RNA sequence: AAAAAAAAAA
């Protein structure tokens, strides 16, 4: 539901490169140019961002149990 | 080979021979390696024609 | 149909326009249906038919829900497609978005659900993009120490320690009081040794004053989790009044023996009978280990033979340690070329940065086209890579095929299937061991 | 009149837009809800009449 | 539930000797050294430093099981040189070689940082 | 029968990556150096997690696993800190563990992105890697969110936690891995035929190659031995890559000296 | 369905009631248990 | 002791002795949840 | 078998005995199947189960 | 139904010999072997009942001559821990224990063997790959059973009849039922090729995985300029005795 | 605690 901290195959830190990936994707970039701008030159780190889903945004829409 | 090594040597020697094959072969396979791929499924274009 | 996304040109307008008709299976004997308009544009000298009445919108909709999830199902075997449809319902993932408030007896939630990089256009409408089940993982196809034989797989320990297929199993228990006017009375409170008869040997200190545990308390073994004490029947014997040392009996609900975890959610309400009704959800951590059942999207089921750390297994020239290794000998017998096409398209889409299309019966996707596009990205055109030994560092003599695929974990864990018994209960009739 | 004829890649895009509109309107569980509405509205009135 | 602890791959237990020496009886001047709680790294170093010695005729490591962190080395030499002395000279030469590696790497980092 | 005399040639050096060539050394040296850089190189990572408020949409163990993988700057700290088993302490001495705290309560209508910057440290030097990112005031990249996102919170959710970070290496757990992929390569022209190309024309050339355009494989040399190796060590942000090399060599000193000490102890029998 | 309380509700209205917007429904709730009715094959009646 | 729960839709701290019926005192809602405990339990970050 | 009236599928012609409507597959699994011969492979693969 | 039995999912283990089975630690702690008390091993059974069920290896019960059972779980009295000659101690399953290994459905005689227990940490059954042909196992979620003999004359019957190497040849078609399969057979095919020229270091690596070797290395096929062996020369060391074929 | 039904794995 959230981005992982590290690349599984690789160990590269990917937790800081998801909201920047979204911000690059929304303006005018494609996915490949956004991955190239983030420094993820290996496709092992690129597959962590190409197929990532953010299900915690749907989880945060629900009302919390404690006010 | 397995049948005649059972019949000529005995049960225990053949059973040890079974285990003596596989460890050496699997350790040699680390040096050699074996792999199938999508390139093995594609033949010559002349053969395809 | 490009402005029904704007306002109003719905599908019923398209049906009412006279271009789409509901043809049933009885009317199929009297109509003529084609694959494509390319069949319509054929010249009459070599035309297969000249009187066409209908045309298929897309043939790939002849599949169902769990059979359309296979990337390139036309390159695979039909019994293996049936196997993938059978174990497609046994995949692990986020089953629903409001699972935090739902109360299911058995549930599983993956940490990081992954949408498939190699996907069709059919899972856009099954909401598998929004609710996925499975993980894209780097796999190679080679033989490493013989532990992957007979459909077996070997995971990477460093990836699993980073969070590869680690999941949470939710288990729900429930209990209820009964205050019927003719019945024994039971109440929810913390049991006491001097007041309850036949108390089982458990740790009763974890319960609260109402006999119901608080969430966040770690439970393990045979810890008591719901405290219910039932009033004993009025067997007031006048021959000996000192024999009634207990007025209540323990009717508590206990944790399952071979499960440990943390109490996630605690629920009290009123049932249809108006009595108190408790429902508790306890979460447990399911780390992948040896023997856990994994499967592909092409019917390549198997179990984890062994785990290997990153320093003790194969690595490429780019230092890429794959997440998972499989047996090549499982490939030709199962007849899964679509798995190889999925791997090649996954490597191409991960190097390029695009979501791959795996729609069946599509002439725009070819093996040679994917090979030609993959050749431009500095890799081998058949997707082969040169790796090294993990223990020694020597180059592998045979080049190996590597790339990302989509693998799905299965619910047949070894923790839910291990059983051992020395001596235990016997039946009241035949004095034989139990069942289950 | 030939401008209304759909080309090949336009045919694949148009047919997937048709599939998108069909799944946007009808959905996946349309027959269950439709049979439930048939049972609730017309069938119960037919039983009591 | 049967998961072994993750610190057992490098930590000896109570009363567990690290190096166990067994005298081979098939040939002469041969020994087997068993080292626990390690992996292919140290055995590969010991072996590929021993193989440069012409005085040795047999030097070989083997891990019997990936789940058991333990490996054995069989060493047989000629009849003028102990296998234990051969292994001692091997680890001494390894220490000298990677000390040279450490100082050449330190000099390389110093010249690369000062050169800009 | 004596030791080798190897040589160094560093080609590229930056903050998180180093590229170098080793000359005149064995293949086991390079393979075990890669092994000790990945596995047995120690660093500091969060190990002991205590939660006092977890009213978010995530579980306790998922948040603990997410904060355990966060790299920490431990270049000058890991060589002095001892292990927990090697201390006479019991209640987490400052020479044994590093204390971190976090307490974020969201009271705004927008989403609060709790990142590593909210993880305060008792030690003045043991910090996350985002201290290198907060000093970039020339941010023409367009986005200032260069920090590792720990969790997102809505209004009414709070998170309070106390953590102790200990010393460990990647063989024990992958959260103590200091590198982010070590590239190792020998003989890029296949002069030794250690690997067998059925079609050498279909394979792209390596970056360390020495052949021209129309030549695809070097001529076979049976007398050739592995003595030239290319290494590209990329850091994950926890440690500097030359410091990763230095502590890997020091771990190799400790292991070989321990083997020598054990041999000298068992020799008197 | 048409007569249920979740008829033609938005995603925000379903989320405020702690319901999944992606949930298609199609099931009954009997004593808190989700029950699904399987369609049964049969012969076509009034057919020769 | 007379301890507390959270109402399903009020999200309100309702306190009672554990013999009262399960009912919110502000809106009358049969659904209540138990508060997370104050006991601190150690979690490993592996 | 002719499941329909002298047709295996409605996409063919009545009284057709050619290998496209018969069930012969002229393409490999690497090249991909047409939907009719994929359905015929489903016919073949159901019988083994 | 039987009492002393277990069942779990099987996983491959190539380095194990065929007459061995890998047993999980919790199964070996739960299942007990009822060993008699002898003067030959009085001290070992004494230290086993002193360790008890809390530590592995240990014991769970002492059954004495008159049928009285003494437990270890509920803090046993030290006066009850007396081991006279001829008593019964239900010890834990240690190494080299003969057990029955059976996969269901059992279609023939060869689908249940006798095996020697080797204790491995993980919670699956571990055995040799050549067991896959008589058991018809596929390692795709196969649940499979193990049984422990509770009398040592039955253990002698397991050793003399039910063991795997005594059941190599089927009487059904006078053929072996286990064989070299999968990538082991593929590398046997790829290793006996004439062009496979293998160095001193690689055959040196392959040497220690032959425990029946007589520590007499062969003279190489190639002596100058580089000492090289071949695949048939090193498969020759694997084959014992006088074999002509 | 029994029995019945359903869902599955081999
Ligand atoms: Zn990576
Ligand atoms: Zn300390
Ligand atoms: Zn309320």
């Amino acid at each position: 539901m959230i981005i992982p901290i590290r690349c599984f195959t690789c160990g590269k830190v990917i937790g800081n490169k998801w909201e920047s990936y979204l911000g690059l994707l929304q303006a005018e970039y494609t996915e490949g140019d956004a991955l190239d701008a983030l420094g993820l030159k290996r496709y092992c780190c690129r597959r962590m961002l190409l197929g990532h889903v953010d299900l915690i945004e749907k989880l945060l829409n629900y009302a919390p149990l404690e006010k | 080979l397995l049948h005649i090594c059972f019949l000529e040597l005995g049960h225990d020697i053949a059973g040890r021979f079974y285990g003596n094959i596989q460890t050496v072969i699997n350790n040699w396979l680390l040096f050699e390696g074996h792999s199938i791929g999508i390139g093995d499924t594609i033949a010559d274009p002349q053969t395809y024609n | 149909l490009k402005e029904r996304d704007y306002n109003n040109y719905s599908w019923q307008v398209l049906v009412a326009s006279g271009v789409v008709e509901y043809i049933d299976t009885l009317e199929e004997e009297t109509v003529m249906i084609a694959m494509s308009p390319y069949d319509l544009k054929q010249d009459k000298d070599y035309a297969y038919c000249t009187t066409y009445t209908h045309c298929e919108i897309h043939p790939a909709m002849i599949l169902g829900v769990c059979a359309s999830i296979i990337p390139f199902p036309d390159h695979n075997q039909s019994p293996r497609n049936t196997y993938q449809s059978a174990m497609g319902k046994q995949a692990m993932g986020v089953y629903i978005t409001n699972f935090h408030v739902r109360m299911d007896t058995l549930a599983h939630v993956l940490y990081y659900p992954m949408k498939p990089l190699v996907t069709t256009r059919s899972m856009e409408y099954l909401r598998f993009r929004e609710l996925p089940a499975g993980i894209n993982s780097i796999v190679a196809i080679l033989c490493y120490t013989g532990y992957n034989q007979e459909d077996s797989v070997i995971l990477n320990a460093s990836a699993v320690e980073r969070g590869f297929f680690r999941s949470v199993f939710y288990r729900s228990y429930k209990d209820s009081e009964n205050k019927r006017v003719g019945d024994q009375e039971e109440n929810f409170e913390k049991p006491h040794r001097g007041t309850c008869q036949g108390m089982r040997n458990a740790h009763y200190d974890k319960l609260d004053d109402d006999g119901i545990i608080a969430p966040g308390i770690r439970v393990s073994g045979d810890d008591v989790v719901i405290g219910k004490t039932i009033t004993l029947p009025e067997n007031d014997d006048e021959l000996d009044s000192n024999t009634k040392r207990f007025s209540k009996r323990d009717a508590s609900t206990f944790l399952r023996n071979s499960e440990t975890g943390i109490v996630d959610q605690v629920m009290l309400t009123l049932n249809s009978e108006g009595y108190k009704f408790c429902k508790i959800r306890v979460r447990s951590v399911r780390i992948p280990q040896i023997g856990d059942k994994f499967a592909s999207r092409h019917g390549q089921k198997g179990t984890c033979g062994i785990q290997y750390r990153q320093e003790d297994m194969a690595f490429t020239c780019e230092g890429l340690a794959p997440d998972i290794i499989i047996n090549p000998h499982a490939i030709p017998s199962r007849m899964t070329i679509g798995h190889l096409i999925e791997c090649l398209q996954g490597k191409l889409g991960s190097n390029k940065g695009e979501i791959g299309d795996a729609t069946p019966f599509n002439d725009a996707v070819n093996v040679q086209k994917i090979s030609t596009f993959l050749q431009e990205y500095g890799y081998h055109l058949r997707g082969n890579e040169v790796m090294y030994n993990g223990h020694t560092g020597r180059k592998i003599n045979a080049q190996v095929f590597l790339g990302p695929t989509y693998y799905q974990r299965l619910k047949h864990m070894v923790d839910d299937k291990i059983h051992s018994r020395a001596r235990g209960p016997v039946q009241i009739l035949v004095r034989q061991p139990m069942e289950g | 009149e030939n401008a209304e004829e759909i080309s090949h890649e336009l045919w694949q895009e148009a047919c997937w837009i048709v599939i998108n509109a069909y799944f946007d309107e009808k959905g996946l569980v349309r027959q269950q809800l439709d049979s439930f509405d048939e049972f609730i509205q017309m069938s119960v009135q037919r039983i009591v009449e | 539930m049967n998961a072994p602890p993750t610190f057992e791959s490098f930590l000896l237990y109570e009363g567990e000797k690290k190096i166990i020496k067994e005298l081979d009886t098939k040939v002469t001047n041969a020994a087997i050294f068993t080292i626990n709680k390690e992996d292919h790294t140290l055995g590969n170093m010991i072996r590929n430093q021993l193989l440069k010695d012409p005085n040795v005729l047999f030097a070989g490591y083997k891990v019997p099981h990936p789940l058991e962190h333990k490996f054995v080395i069989r060493i047989q030499t000629t009849a003028d040189y102990s296998p234990q002395e051969a292994f001692m000279n091997a680890i001494t030469d390894l220490l000298a070689e990677l000390s040279l590696f450490e100082e050449r790497f330190k000099d390389a980092i110093k010249e690369k940082k000062e050169g800009g | 029968p004596y030791a080798n005399q190897p040589s160094v040639q560093i080609t590229e050096l930056t903050d998180d990556n180093v590229k170098f060539v080793l000359e005149d050394t064995e293949l086991s040296v390079a393979n075990s150096l890669r092994r000790v850089f990945i596995a047995e190189t120690p660093t500091l990572a969060i190990d002991w997690v205590q939660l006092e408020a977890n009213s978010t949409v995530l579980s306790d163990e998922f948040l603990a696993h997410r904060i355990g993988l966060i790299p920490l700057i431990s270049d000058d700290v890991v060589e002095r800190l001892q292990y927990t088993r090697d201390c006479i302490c019991l209640d987490f001495c400052p020479e044994c563990s590093v204390e971190f705290t976090l307490d974020v309560k969201c009271s705004e209508e927008q989403t609060r992105h709790v990142t590593t910057a909210d993880l305060k440290s008792s030690n003045a030097k043991v910090l996350p890697v985002t201290s290198r990112n907060q000093g970039e005031e020339d941010n023409e990249y367009g986005e200032s969110n260069d920090e590792i996102l720990i969790i997102k919170l809505r209004k009414g959710q709070e998170l309070k936690l106390r953590a102790y970070a200990k010393k460990g290496f990647g063989k024990e757990h992958a959260k103590w891995n200091p590198t982010a992929g070590v590239c190792f390569e020998y003989d890029p022209d296949n002069s030794m035929r250690h690997t067998l190309y059925p079609k050498p024309d279909e394979w792209p050339k390596s970056e360390h190659t020495e052949l021209e355009d129309d030549q695809y494989e070097a001529p076979y040399n049976w007398e050739a031995k592995p003595n030239k190796f290319f290494f590209n060590v990329e850091s994950a942000g926890a440690l500097k890559p030359e410091n990763i090399v230095v502590m890997g060599v020091q771990v190799l000193k400790n292991k070989l000296s321990n083997l020598q000490t054990q041999l000298s102890h068992e020799s008197q029998n | 369905s048409t007569y249920c309380l979740l008829s033609q509700l938005t995603d925000r209205d379903l989320t405020e009631l702690n319901e999944c917007p992606l949930d298609p429904g199609g099931y009954f709730i009997i004593n808190g248990s989700e029950k699904v009715l399987i369609a049964q094959e049969k012969m076509a009646t009034n057919t020769v | 002791t007379a301890m507390t729960y959270i109402c399903g839709e009020c999200h309100h701290e309702n306190e009672m002795r554990p013999r009262d019926p399960i009912r919110c005192r502000e809106c009358g809602y049969r659904i209540m949840y138990k508060k997370r405990t104050k006991r601190l339990v150690v979690f490993d970050a592996r | 078998p002719y499941g329909f009236r002298k047709r295996t599928l409605p996409h063919f012609i009545k009284d057709d005995y050619g290998p496209e409507s018969r069930g012969f597959v002229e393409n490999s699994y690497l090249a991909g199947l047409t939907p009719s011969e994929f359905y015929f492979h489903a016919m073949g693969g159901r019988e083994g189960l | 139904r039987v009492d002393f039995s277990a069942r779990t999912v099987i996983t491959p283990d190539p380095n194990l010999r065929i007459d061995q089975v890998g047993v999980p630690r919790s199964i070996a702690q739960n299942l007990t072997f009822p060993e008699l008390v002898t003067p030959f091993n009085i001290d070992r059974m004494q230290e086993l009942v002193r360790r008890g069920n809390s530590q592995y290896p240990g014991a769970k019960y002492i059954v004495r001559d008159n049928g009285e059972r003494i437990d270890l779980r509920f803090h046993p009295k030290s006066s009850d821990l007396h081991l006279q000659c001829g008593y019964k101690v239900e010890r834990h399953l240690r190494d080299d224990d003969l057990v029955i290994f059976n996969r269901q459905p059992t279609l023939h005689k060869m689908s249940m063997m006798g095996h020697r227990v080797k204790v491995l940490p993980w919670s699956t059954f571990r055995m040799n790959l050549s067991c896959t042909s008589p058991y018809n196992a596929d390692f795709d979620g196969d649940e499979m059973n193990l049984h422990v003999p509770q009398s040592m004359e039955t253990r002698a019957e397991v050793e003399n009849i039910h063991i795997t190497p005594r059941q190599i040849i089927t009487p059904q078609a006078n053929k072996p039922v286990m064989g070299i399969v999968q990538d082991t057979l593929t590398a046997v095919r790829k290793m006996t090729k004439r062009d496979v020229f293998i160095t001193r270091e690689q055959v040196m690596n392959l040497l220690m995985f032959l425990p029946t070797w007589d520590a007499k290395m062969p003279q190489p096929c190639i002596l100058k300029p580089r000492p090289l062996w071949t695949g048939k020369q090193i498969f020759s060391l694997i084959i014992p005795g006088n074999v002509n074929m």
